[PDB]
């Protein structure tokens, strides 16, 4: 669940508070919070390796369902635009 | 009989300013209206589907725009880098190319598209959020890169198949040939083409910076939806013939009933203001939809490509185009050739040689006034004119303004100094 | 209804100026100065252009010529004798006024 | 082994019409909604900016 | 409804706009843009709104 | 699939069916409730067409 | 790809030498030139 617009910490405070209008709770952990510039992205393990996005989320972010280290779940990463190619230029 | 052929030429670099995106807002339609008041959002269930309608409309427009970004910038299969050594032939492309010692690898002109054009939901906040694009401005700065980087180096190979390197003199004078001109043109004035580029560069920077009204185009689609947001904000404080704007006083003041008439005016008027707002930014977003359609058009055949349509991709012979990337918007510095320094020449159709009428394959025929020679149509070259410079079709006789002139062919001019001798 | 900024005679002698500069300079005029170029010549340019010698048209120069002003004089009775033609500009003016 | 080449051709002339502007026109809002009416404006201001 | 058929007038007015440059002030390879046959000139004229 | 959802929704009317509104109030209510119910539809109608 | 022998009729000359950078040294092969010279080569 991505929250739009707002910091994890007032997410995470309106939590313990109980003042949030949506009743469900996404369970946290801490490892699977994650703030990015959309907002603050709950339910999500993001990861350092670059991929091509899958389900966009906003800002670079995306998420996509993966096998981690063996076990699924949904991963967030920064989304690769292409790979690199360095032409061979010369005189 | 009279025709004018360049002498020399100019070098030009202009400009096109191009909206690609525009605002991804999003609207939460109970709020809006019905600003944390159960007895409004209670009301407000027996209009319909509206809000939902609403909901769809602006979602269908943010994602639009972001297919408006990807169409026009994510072009290029890979990520393309120039050499370590930026040496391309005597061309200075310094200003066009990013810059690795800034926090943000954006070119000179980069930055000073972005410094000219203007997580607290500072702005016009009344249950009316904005999204981010889906691409940064980095992102955005990577893809313009990876053109410029396949562009410089391999020309328009990258955009149809994989990249080829070539030499930057040599994809010029491909591009020179492209427009008419030949080779030999561009090799022997290769000094004189860089050092023109390089100028005309710098002319680019100091009229971006110094016309603030060149980025309008840009500016007007920031400020236009910064309008339609303040303007949805303004719609709350109106009462719309209401007791009241403020919905708290009509629940305090009065009785259930005549409360829920009050409301059901209010209602009315927030609900035709947000109608109002998705339609315009729907026609708004149709508009952004037809500009960066034509920015994916233009990059696909300027900046991956040589184009012979005219002012397509600028005005004069187009050579090459280099994009870059500006807030909400391409720009795109579309480089072409200008003739200048035309001469008055005399013309004909054909020369009159032995009673064959010969035409120029490649070429028109002049005079000096004494003496007649073929040139290339688009830069003034006097050549020899011989049997490999023209072809020969029919005769004198049916030619309208055929003159009589000599026309050399080596072969029999050779044999003349080979085989006199008879021996 | 507020008047247009250009009038119809402004309209007029834009268009007449692009007339003149196709004609005494074909294409050279679009793409910066105009240089003046004997018209057949420029009909044999544009004869090469798709693909057909220069020699086509100087040989059938009269022909050509003939035939263009054939057309023209047809161009003429179409529009003259075809009240729909110019339909796509009165739709516009037909659903301006209906709106209103 | 078959193939058609021209041995004359025809100039023709065609046209294409297409329109380039349709009619400015401009509206006084108060005047159409309330024409010289000032008890009418005063309502017509609590509308907002339409 | 002005401002749904103002933009498809602007459309219009960019579709003869781009074939003024191309058609016009230039010979143009796209086939059936300046008219049905191979193309080698075109020639404008003024008409109301268009 | 909108547009005739947008029947059998009130806009503030006492019921969406013509007929429940002239059979239970008098005619001048009835008519203040058929009017409520006509600028619902109308303005569905709009934002369909628009 | 699609190499061939580079001779007068696939290249066209202009200016000398020293105006072009990055110029190679290579022949030029001319077919006229060859089977003149071999028309008047054994000079009988
Ligand atoms: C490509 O063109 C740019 C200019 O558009 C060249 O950058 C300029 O390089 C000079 C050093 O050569 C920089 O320093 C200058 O030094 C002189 C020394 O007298 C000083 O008087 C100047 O005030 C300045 O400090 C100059 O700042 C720099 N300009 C920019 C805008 O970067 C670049 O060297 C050219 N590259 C090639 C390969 O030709
Ligand atoms: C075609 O036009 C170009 C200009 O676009 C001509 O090159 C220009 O020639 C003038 C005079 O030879 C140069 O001016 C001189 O520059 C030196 C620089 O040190 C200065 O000391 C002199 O006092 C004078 O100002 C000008 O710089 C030069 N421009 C470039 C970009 O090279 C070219 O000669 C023309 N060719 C023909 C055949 O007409
Ligand atoms: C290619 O087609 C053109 C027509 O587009 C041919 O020219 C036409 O030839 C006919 C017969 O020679 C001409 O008709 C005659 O015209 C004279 C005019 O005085 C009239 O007295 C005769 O009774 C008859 O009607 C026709 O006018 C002429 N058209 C033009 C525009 O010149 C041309 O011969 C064709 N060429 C080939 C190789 O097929
Ligand atoms: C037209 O061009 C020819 C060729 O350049 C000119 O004749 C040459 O003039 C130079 C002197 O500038 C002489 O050294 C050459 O020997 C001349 N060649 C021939 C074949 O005459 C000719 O003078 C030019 N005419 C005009 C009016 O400029
Ligand atoms: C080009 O040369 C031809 C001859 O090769 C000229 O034709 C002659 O013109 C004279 C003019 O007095 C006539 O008396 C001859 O009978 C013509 N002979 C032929 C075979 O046609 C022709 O006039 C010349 N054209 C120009 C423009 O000088
Ligand atoms: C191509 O060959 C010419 C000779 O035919 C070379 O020119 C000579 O270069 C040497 C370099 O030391 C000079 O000392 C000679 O005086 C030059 N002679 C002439 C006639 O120019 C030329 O350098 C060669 N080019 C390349 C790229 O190898
Ligand atoms: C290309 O030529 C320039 C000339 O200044 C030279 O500095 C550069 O190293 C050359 N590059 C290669 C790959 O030879
Ligand atoms: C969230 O709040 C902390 C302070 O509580 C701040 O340091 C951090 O930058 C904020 N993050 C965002 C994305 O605003
Ligand atoms: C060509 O001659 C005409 C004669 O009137 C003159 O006006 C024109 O400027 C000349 N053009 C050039 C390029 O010399």
């Amino acid at each position: 669940v991505l929250y739009q617009g707002v910091n994890c910490t007032e997410v995470s405070v309106a939590i313990h508070a109980d003042q949030l209008t949506p009743t469900w709770r996404v369970y946290s952990t801490g490892s699977n919070v994650f703030q990015t510039r959309a907002g603050c992205l709950i339910g999500a393990e993001y990861v350092n390796n670059s991929y091509e996005c899958d389900i966009p989320i906003g800002a670079g972010i995306c998420a996509s369902y993966q096998t981690q280290t063996k076990s699924q779940s949904i991963i967030a990463y920064t989304m690769s635009l292409g790979a690199e190619n360095s032409v061979a230029y010369s005189n | 009989n009279s025709i004018a052929i360049p002498t020399n030429f100019t070098i030009s670099v202009t400009t096109e300013i191009l909206p690609v995106s525009m605002t991804k807002t999003s609207v939460d339609c109970t709020m809006y209206i019905c600003g944390d008041s159960t007895e409004c959002s209670n009301l407000l269930l027996q209009y319909g589907s509206f809000c939902t309608q609403l909901k769809r409309a602006l979602t269908g427009i943010a994602v639009e725009q972001d297919k408006n970004t990807q169409e026009v910038f994510a072009q290029v299969k890979q990520i393309y880098k120039t050499p370590p050594i930026k040496y391309f032939g005597g061309f200075n492309f310094s200003q066009i190319l990013p810059d690795p010692s800034k926090p943000s690898k954006r070119s000179p002109i980069e930055d000073l598209l972005f410094n000219k054009v203007t997580l607290i939901c500072a702005q016009k906040f009344n249950g009316l959020t904005v999204l981010p694009p889906l691409l940064t401005d980095e992102m955005i700065a990577q893809y313009t890169s990876a053109l410029l980087a396949g562009t410089i180096t391999s020309g328009w190979t990258f955009g149809a198949g994989p990249a080829l390197q070539i030499p930057f003199p040599m994809q010029m004078a491909y591009r020179f040939n492209g427009i008419g001109v030949t080779q030999n043109v561009l090799y022997e004035n290769q000094k004189l083409i860089a050092n023109q580029f390089n100028s005309a560069i710098g002319k680019i920077q100091d009229s971006l910076f110094s016309t603030p009204s060149a980025l309008g185009k840009l500016q007007d689609v920031v400020n236009h939806n910064a309008q339609a947001l303040n303007t949805l904000v303004k719609q709350l404080s109106s009462k719309f013939g209401a007791i009241s704007s403020v919905l708290n006083d009509i629940l305090s003041r009065l009785d259930p009933p005549e409360a829920e008439v009050q409301i059901d005016r209010l209602i009315t008027g927030r609900l035709q203001s947000l109608q109002t707002y998705v339609t315009q930014q729907l026609i708004r977003a149709a508009e952004i939809r037809a500009s960066a359609n034509l920015a994916a058009t233009k990059m696909s055949e300027c900046v991956l490509g040589q184009s012979k349509r005219v002012d397509f991709c600028g005005k004069g012979y187009h050579l090459m185009s280099f994009p870059q990337s500006a807030p909400h918007g391409v720009v795109f510095l579309h480089v072409t050739y200008v003739p200048a320094q035309e001469k008055n020449f005399t013309t004909a159709p054909a020369i009159c040689h032995d009673g064959k009428a010969h035409f120029p394959r490649e070429g028109v025929f002049v005079s000096n006034g004494t003496h007649w020679f073929l040139t290339q149509r688009n830069f003034y070259e006097p050549q020899i004119i011989t049997t490999d410079n023209t072809f020969v079709s029919g005769n004198c006789d049916v030619v309208i303004g055929i003159v009589n002139n000599t026309v050399y062919d080596p072969l029999q001019l050779e044999l003349d100094s080979f085989k006199e001798e008879l021996d």
